[PDB]
């Protein structure tokens, strides 16, 4: 179990943009999308939710 | 007009990132020939363009 609590709580996925590679009509405002990133001490880890 | 023989235009392109922020524009003159004057020469067709 834990062993998969950790890979799913420590990880570093990538969302796309909201700029969008092929956009649309016109558009302005183009940024980065930003999800779970991997863990950084000891306590983050720790809080993993079993 | 009577220089410039083309120019090749990519966005996308910059020089010290990319995304669709900023692009580059390479331009192609007409031969050295039908660019007599200095005034005619790159070192100068780039000064008006700057």
């Amino acid at each position: 179990d834990v062993i998969t609590a950790i890979k799913a709580q420590n990880a570093q996925v990538a969302a796309g943009q909201l700029g969008g590679t092929p956009p649309v009509k016109g558009q302005q405002l183009n940024a980065s999308i930003i999800a779970q990133t991997r863990l950084t001490s000891t306590e983050e880890f720790g809080k993993i939710l079993l | 007009k009577n220089n410039v023989e083309s120019v090749f235009a990519v966005n996308g392109f910059g020089f010290a990132g990319r995304g669709q922020n900023t692009g580059i524009a390479f331009v192609s003159l007409k031969d050295w020939a039908d660019r007599p004057g200095e005034e005619n020469k790159v070192e100068a067709i780039t000064m008006r363009a700057t």
